[PDB]
RNA sequence: UUGAUGUCACGGAACCUUUGUUGUCUUCGACAUGGGUA
RNA sequence: UACCCAUGUCGAAGACAACAAAG
């Protein structure tokens, strides 16, 4: 007879698990095996299949209850009630049996022998041990035995590393599942006691059970008694059938970033204008509809079900964009409790890689339900390391083997801290990173990864409990927790980047003394308050602080506070936070987050990567054992160094810049190249504060090297020498001043002639008053661009190199119009005022950088740096090659065309085809007539003269009807003939039948019937053919009345809905009645007149005269649609459009009717109508030399180049074979990073203004002058045709001239007359003249004539002018440059003045000039005379010439008159290649 | 300059032979692990002559 | 779903290295349409 | 199958190229 007590165990942690092991696995020599002998276990049902539960068994707790049967022995002299307690007996002779042996000392209470081996009587001990089943522990299973698809549905692996204390590097690492205690809290089980086992036995069981406080890796208490799929297929299915697959990453990570908050949805970015037009959320149902009406599901309404499904989209389109001893340690043990906070002082990182989520390469450890964990094994571990640093001494144990006897192991054996877990539940937020290549100054292949930060602020309860003989807590415990409550807890990783630094608060603590009976007694009684009641109670008598530390040691790292003083715009780039956003922008800055109590609060910051990546480029330009590799750290030991995040102190709203590249050849907006960014706003005025900290080890911070280092750093930084953020190269992130505090001054000790006039220029230019010029010319280019293999490297300060800074100072010759476009209703039509920030008047950087770097490719003979290769130009026809045809691998050939009218009158035929045969598509059946035979009745007083007897026949209205025999009576006709004079006189009387002597002759008439006309039904054939019908669209439109709508008699009919029952109104030659015109009027469409009354009509079908279609043919009809289908000019009403453009041909189809024109095998050109365009053969990169095409340029060739994607050598297909220009050496290119920084221009003194302001008291704010249209540059004009005689003939310069008056005035620059207000038309706010800016260009790594050159691309020569802002052609923007400061860099410290050395840098320049270009300068002198500003009393007339002479009040040719006189297309190249060559005499 | 010797096993390569494929294969593993790995190599910032064709050689190469 | 006179697994920091960066003037004039007469 | 032209309207570009993790 036995008694069963069952027992329930609770976890107050995540407990640990082992994985299920094969059935002979099972055994001594499996390392996993026997590792795994401490936690929980797996149960298969069945043993192929992970079905299963998890239990524990027996053997562990007997185990423990042992363990603690020891300890209270121990406590209690060894008597447990009257009995006293042998040592027990823990030696067994066939030791091979045990799966584990007893590695630990055995606790000594007292010193007889053991129970004998056969006893009447035992020991309670013994009882307990088994000695004498007396007592038989059962395994512990949750209630009801559930079952699980596997260990994962329970629990997740995590991997626990084992690193080494003095490199601060992991060495290798183990696995265990970790089970959620707030799932699985509870197991039950039974233990079964025999009868005749003493009372003593059963007390001492119960005391261990209450005793045993750990099991399985945790703090127990033991008691006795398809929406995102199918949302993510929708998406990628809408992605594939409009062709924006490439946007699918952008799209994954995004609507990741959607996790957040369900109301993102509603404030996602619309397009430009405002409407639903997005490139990424209007791509389709609209993306924008998918992902709002999955925001208005009830299973999505909870942010939980939310951030799933987000989660779930995001990872979906990621994958898509991817495809024995006895030892007695006495009587005394005290337990001390210390109970408190650990805030988050820094985002922090206990990194944890879901291997079922790829999208983000770095992640955090979370709870199953979202929340932030403080894993125990991370804070058991950096207790370790403190303890370690504490001591001095590493611990050079083995895994294995006896217990370590060191200091830290001794504290550690008496350690207990608890898993923690936070209130907050928001989801992490994702940080791109990224590494430089120090050569190019770009990054490097594949160095871009993503991060998961956690935020800081996250609060996590702490409690720790030692148990141990001394008194309280050891020595070096107190001093730890001491650094910890200063914030030098450095307790997660990527510590480098300022991550996972805690401070411990609101400390308590309180010690028990075990040793005591009732305390000890009152401890087993409350199961030691580890629950969350009993720890409540002990909390309310916990004494507040925490013990000091008798021996104090300094901590090892100290706190240096960084302030930073920018005088210019900043960014850090946050490219998918920018798709989200409202502001609709390309990139804006990182933003990061804070947890106040649950919620984020968001802030601006600059990264502690890149600060890092900075400071550490900066220490290793003035200069593995390297002081780098010391001080930075390196992939083998850990760095020494901490940078953490940089925040504002006044929080900057940000403000947005546009930008556009300028075509070298057109002068105007490159294709696809307009963009925006979200910056900070910085200037002088007010310039960007960035406050922040990093940390030092002490031993670095004694030493003289490394200090020596970071101080020579700092001072190279604080000169500004390294711009801190993006897009340095127009003025962005200029450090004016960087500040260190706390060091001892160990660092901070060691931050610490006129210039020569410009030349007069020997340019002449005559300019006479009677001509008129031209508003641009071309600079021919030199045939030669010298390239170079090895651009220089941003490795290092190169000798024999000048580094340094121009201040330099530009004045406003005529009116500047530089235009701030935030706001486009200033003062529907647009208004603008000058570019300000923050109230100051500035340029951006990014103006003046192109301004001068269209010069200094022209003055340095180099590639047309930005151009639109890849345009194919196209030309309208006038008014014989071109032959009908059908399609389709070849089209066939009709030999003859016929008029058949369609849109008259005089036939019925829309009655009588169907909608087939009008279509095309099936031949039709029409009398075809070729010649009219038309008579004189009498000999001329005309080859063919044929004459002939008539009998006339009728007379009516005038006209006579009569039958004519002739050629010898061979060929009788009959017809109608008006009355004519000389002819007609001699028939006065109707006799009716009266012979008459005619003469009939023929005239060409080509005209195709279905029935004869009931007129003449005499000379017509039968002839098959096909009816091509585009519509009626040779159409005048027009908004007011011209000849033929005005002659119009009655109401003009409104403009029908069907293009079918258009039917003609008017004539437009009355006395001839031809000329057929329908009329119509349609609001303020106005007046409409179709004069096209007769279709095409295709016959003598010749199948055998097929000729093929190539590729080059289809793709130059592809493009003559798209330009059918884009046309801005295009009429308002369809009904007038042909069918290519009504109803959008977007290819050609067999059974097409086209006209082509063909060699002897292939086709050449093929058109939809009679008079169509024609499509060069060549895109327009292949119409400029190799040498000028962009060195880093684009695929012009006939060649797919997308399958060599995912293969890097393509980048060599799209390079040019000798290097890079000189222009591409300095200013950069996309793989090369520039040598040169322009930063913004701010205005010295009080503005001029064009026009006065409306308000007298603002002299800050100026009046508006309204512009005529700006209307896109034609390379049609500069290149006329498709002949290889007619290239790209240059750069394009704008004149200086004072055009800008007239339209001052208000006058149109060319007509004179008012230029009144349109929709398309803008108004700006200008400055005048006498204006000057201050602006500053910083250089690094320029040889002496690069030095020269851009000096002499500045400041030119007197009379010389550069051009800048909008309206060029209209006069405004000449500037001039006078460098007033070359400041050089010889050392770190010492920087000299350069404005003497100026001269000799300027001839090496032109000496340069001289061996590339020997006594070949040609250009620089078109240059010149381009750059000429006009003399005092010297003021050219430079206008563009109208579309009409009749347009123009003055008299001068149009541009129509000028296409074939002066400006015909065997000169127009060279008249506008010729600077300064006038069009008009005037 | 892996680029040049690139060029050259293009300009030299024919597709029966493998030996000569093997080869090329070498040099464009090895410009990819000058590329990986930031270096000077990484600052020749040339292309290919005779681009059709030398990308015909490399589509033909990758099919 | 463990065996028993022998389990320091609270015996082990997922740790160490990496700059969201390079390149780009908010710029600008001749074009669009298809027929008609003999 | 030869000639002949006729009409006067209208905005465009709105991001592109590269790197998407290595040791
Ligand atoms: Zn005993
Ligand atoms: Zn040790
Ligand atoms: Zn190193
Ligand atoms: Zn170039």
């Amino acid at each position: 007879m036995t008694t069963t007590m069952k027992i329930s165990i609770e976890f107050l942690e995540p407990f640990r698990m082992t994985k299920w092991q094969e059935s002979t696995r099972r055994n001594k020599n499996n390392k996993e095996f026997v590792r795994g002998q401490a936690f929980a276990r797996w149960h298969r049902n069945k043993k192929d299949n992970t079905k299963g539960r998890p239990y524990i068994t027996g053997t562990l707790l007997r185990s423990a209850v042992i363990r603690s049967a020891e300890n209270l022995l121990t406590l209690s002299d060894g008597k447990i009630s009257e009995k006293t307690c042998c040592p027990g007996k823990f030696d067994t002779e066939d030791k091979d049996r045990l799966l584990q042996l007893r590695q630990r000392s055995t606790l000594r209470w007292t010193d007889k022998n053991p129970c004998p081996d056969n006893a009447e009587t035992y020991c309670p001990f013994c009882e307990l041990l088994g000695r004498s089943f007396r007592i038989h522990f059962g395994n512990l299973s949750l209630p009801g035995k559930p079952d699980f698809d596997g260990p994962k549905a329970i629990g997740s692996q995590r991997v626990l590393n084992r690193v080494d204390f003095k490199s601060g590097k992991a060495h290798d690492f183990f696995k265990a599942y970790e089970v959620d205690h707030t799932r699985f809290p509870r197991f039950e089980g039974e233990i079964t006691i025999d009868n005749k086992v003493s009372a003593e036995a059963r007390k001492l069981l119960c005391d261990s059970l209450k005793f045993t406080d750990r099991l399985c890796g945790a703090l127990c208490v033991i008691r006795f008694d398809n929406l995102a799929e199918k949302t993510a297929e929708q998406i990628i299915s809408i992605l594939d059938d409009n062709k924006k697959t490439e946007y699918t990453r952008l799209l994954a990570d995004a609507i990741r970033s959607l996790r957040r908050s369900s109301k993102l949805v509603a404030g996602l970015p619309k397009d430009h204008d405002g409407k639903d037009d997005h490139y990424l959320w209007d791509i389709g149902v609209t993306i924008r509809q998918i992902l709002t009406t999955s925001a208005d599901t009830k299973e999505l309404k909870n942010a939980g079900k939310w951030r799933e499904f987000c989660e779930k989209l995001g990872e979906a389109l990621y994958l898509k964009s991817k495809d024995s001893r006895s030892v007695s340690i006495g009587s005394v043990l005290k337990e001390t409790v210390v109970c408190g906070e650990l805030v988050a002082k820094t985002p922090f990182f206990f990194g944890a890689i879901d291997e079922d989520a790829k999208q983000t390469a770095l992640q955090v450890l979370l709870t199953p339900d979202n929340k932030y964990r403080l894993p125990r094994s991370a804070v058991r571990g950096i207790l370790r390391r403190d303890l370690q640093t504490y001591f001095d001494s590493p611990c050079n144990a083995e895994l294995g083997g006896r217990p370590c006897m060191c200091k830290t192991c001794r504290i550690m054996r008496g350690i207990t801290v608890m898993d923690a877990r936070s209130e907050y539940n928001a989801p992490p937020e994702i940080r791109h990173r990224t590494r430089i290549n120090p050569f190019t100054g770009t990054v490097a292949e594949g160095a871009l990864f993503n991060m998961e930060v956690a935020p800081e602020g996250i609060v996590f309860p702490f409690q720790l409990r030692y148990r141990g003989s001394e008194d309280g807590l050891p020595d070096a415990l107190k001093t730890v927790l001491k650094w910890w409550a200063e914030g030098q807890a450095f307790m997660s990783g990527a510590a480098s980047t300022g991550k996972g630094r805690f401070r411990m608060e609101n400390a308590k603590y309180e010690t028990l003394d075990l040793s005591d009976e009732n305390q000890r007694n009152d401890y087993l009684k409350n199961w030691g308050w580890r629950d969350e009641k009993g720890l409540e109670e002990l909390k309310k008598r916990l004494n507040s602080g925490l013990p000091e530390p008798g021996n104090y040691r300094d901590p090892k790292w100290h706190e240096i506070n960084v302030s930073i003083e920018m005088a210019s715009p900043f960014i850090n780039g946050d490219p998918i936070r920018a798709a989200v956003d409202k502001r609709g922008t390309a990139v804006v800055t990182f933003v990061k987050y804070k947890a106040e109590g649950e919620e984020a609060k968001p802030v601006c910051a600059y990264k502690a990567e890149s600060f890092r990546g900075v400071i550490r480029s900066a220490v290793a330009r003035i200069h593995c054992e390297c002081l780098l590799c010391q001080i930075f750290g390196s992939e083998y030991e850990a760095g020494k160094i901490r940078f953490e995040d940089l925040v504002f102190e006044s929080d900057p709203e940000p403000v947005t810049f546009d930008h556009v590249a300028i075509d070298r050849f057109t002068g105007g907006a490159a294709d696809k190249k307009k963009f925006d960014d979200s910056p900070l706003p910085g200037s002088p005025a007010r310039p960007l504060m960035l406050k922040g900290s990093f940390w030092i080890r002490r031993d670095v911070l004694e030493d003289e090297e490394y200090c020596k280092a970071l101080g020579k750093a700092l001072a190279d930084v604080n000169n500004g020498l390294y711009p801190l953020g993006g897009k340095s190269a127009i003025g962005y992130g200029q450090v004016k001043s960087l500040g260190i505090k706390g060091d001892d001054k160990r660092i901070s000790r060691l931050m610490n002639v006129a210039v020569p006039e410009k030349p007069k220029t020997d340019a002449e230019v005559r300019i006479e008053a009677e001509k008129v010029y031209y508003p641009h010319y071309f600079v021919e280019p030199h045939k030669k661009v010298e390239r170079e293999e090895k651009p220089c490297g941003h490795q290092k300060f190169h000798e024999g190199r000048l580094t340094g800074k121009i201040r330099c100072k530009l004045i406003t010759k005529t009116p500047l119009i530089v235009p701030d476009t935030s706001n486009d209703d200033f003062f529907y039509h647009k208004s603008y005022a000058f570019f300000r920030l923050h109230k100051q008047i500035m340029i951006p950087g990014s103006e003046l950088r192109g301004m001068v770097s269209s010069v200094y490719e022209t003055v340095t003979n180099s590639c047309f740096r930005i151009f639109d290769e890849t345009k194919r130009l196209s030309w309208r026809m006038d008014a014989q090659d071109f032959l009908p045809g059908r399609v389709g691998k070849h089209i066939q050939k009709f030999s003859e065309t016929a008029r058949v009218p369609f849109y008259d009158k005089t036939q019925k035929h829309f009655d009588i085809l169907d909608e087939q045969e009008i279509a095309g598509e099936k031949p039709v059946r029409m009398w075809v007539k070729r010649f009219i035979k038309r008579l004189s009745l009498v000999d001329p007083a005309w080859k063919r003269r044929k004459e002939g007897i008539a009998t006339f026949i009728e007379q009516k209205n005038g006209s006579y009807y009569f039958n004519v025999v002739t050629n010898n009576g061979c060929t009788s006709f009959h017809l109608w003939h008006k009355p004519d004079n000389f002819d007609q006189e001699k028939l006065e009387g109707i006799q009716n039948g009266e012979k008459l002597d005619c003469w009939v002759r023929d005239s060409r008439y080509q005209k195709a019937f279905q029935e004869i006309p009931e007129n003449d039904p005499d000379g017509w054939e039968c002839k098959e053919g096909y009816l091509h019908v585009v519509g009626p669209s040779k159409v005048e439109f027009s908004d007011k009345k011209g000849d033929v709508i005005n002659n119009f008699q009655g109401t003009l009919p409104s403009v029908p809905n069907d293009w079918k029952t258009i039917r003609t109104n008017d004539f437009k030659n009355r006395k001839r009645k031809n000329e057929p015109v329908f009329c119509c009027e349609d609001d303020k469409g106005n007046y409409y007149t179709m004069a096209k009354y007769c279709e095409t009509f295709f016959f003598d079908l010749k199948e055998n005269e097929e000729y093929e279609i190539p590729e080059k043919a289809r793709i130059k009809y592809k493009e003559l649609l798209r330009v059918y289908n884009n046309n801005p000019q295009a009429v308002p009403e369809s009904v007038f459009q042909s069918r290519v453009a009504r109803e959008n041909v977007e290819k050609l189809k067999s059974g097409d009717l086209v006209y082509f024109k063909h060699n002897e095998k292939y086709v050449e050109d093929i058109v939809p109508v009679r008079i169509s365009r024609t499509v060069d053969d060549r895109m327009i990169g292949k119409r400029m030399s190799a040498d000028l095409r962009p060195c880093h340029g684009d695929w012009v060739e006939d060649g797919d180049l997308s399958a060599l994607n995912a293969y890097p050598e393509k980048r060599l297909l799209l390079r040019h074979p000798k290097g890079l220009c000189p222009a591409c050496r300095l200013f950069g290119t996309g793989s090369y990073k520039g040598r040169v920084r322009f930063g913004f221009a701010s205005l010295e003194n009080d503005p001029e203004w064009l026009i006065p302001g409306k308000n007298p008291g603002d002299p800050f704010h100026g009046g508006p002058v309204m512009l005529s249209l700006l209307e896109r540059p034609r390379p049609t004009w500069s290149i006329p045709g498709s002949d290889n005689k007619f290239k790209v003939p240059g750069r394009k310069f704008y004149v200086h001239h004072h055009a800008w008056k007239t339209i001052k005035d208000g006058n149109h620059p060319t007509t004179g007359k008012a230029i009144e207000q349109s929709p398309n038309n803008r108004t700006v706010e200008a400055l005048a003249g006498g204006n000057s800016f201050s602006f500053e260009i910083a250089f690094e790594n320029l040889k002496e004539w690069e030095l020269g050159l851009l000096i002499h691309s500045l400041q030119l020569e007197k009379g010389l002018a550069h051009k800048l802002g909008m309206a060029k052609s209209m006069g405004f923007g000449s500037v001039e440059i006078d460098v007033e400061s070359v400041r050089l860099r010889k050392d770190w410290k010492q920087w000299r003045n350069g404005n003497s050395e100026i001269p000799n840098w300027l001839g090496k320049g032109f000496a340069k000039l001289k061996e590339w270009f020997r006594d070949e300068l040609d250009f620089i002198e078109n240059l010149k005379k381009l750059l000429w500003f006009p003399e005092g009393d010297q003021a050219p007339r430079v206008c563009y010439p109208m579309l009409r002479k009749k347009d123009d009040p003055n008299g001068n040719s149009g541009y129509e008159e000028l296409k074939d006189g002066e400006f015909k297309k065997e000169d127009r190249q060279k008249k506008l290649t010729t600077p300064w060559t006038p069009w008009a005499s005037s | 300059n892996p680029i040049r010797d690139i060029q050259d096993r293009l300009k030299t390569a024919k597709f029966d032979n493998k030996d000569d494929m093997m080869n090329l294969a070498s040099s464009l593993y090895k410009y990819e692990k000058q590329l990986m790995d930031s270096s000077e190599a990484t600052l020749c910032q040339q292309g290919l002559s005779n681009r059709p064709n030398s990308f015909s050689q490399l589509s033909q190469f990758r099919d």
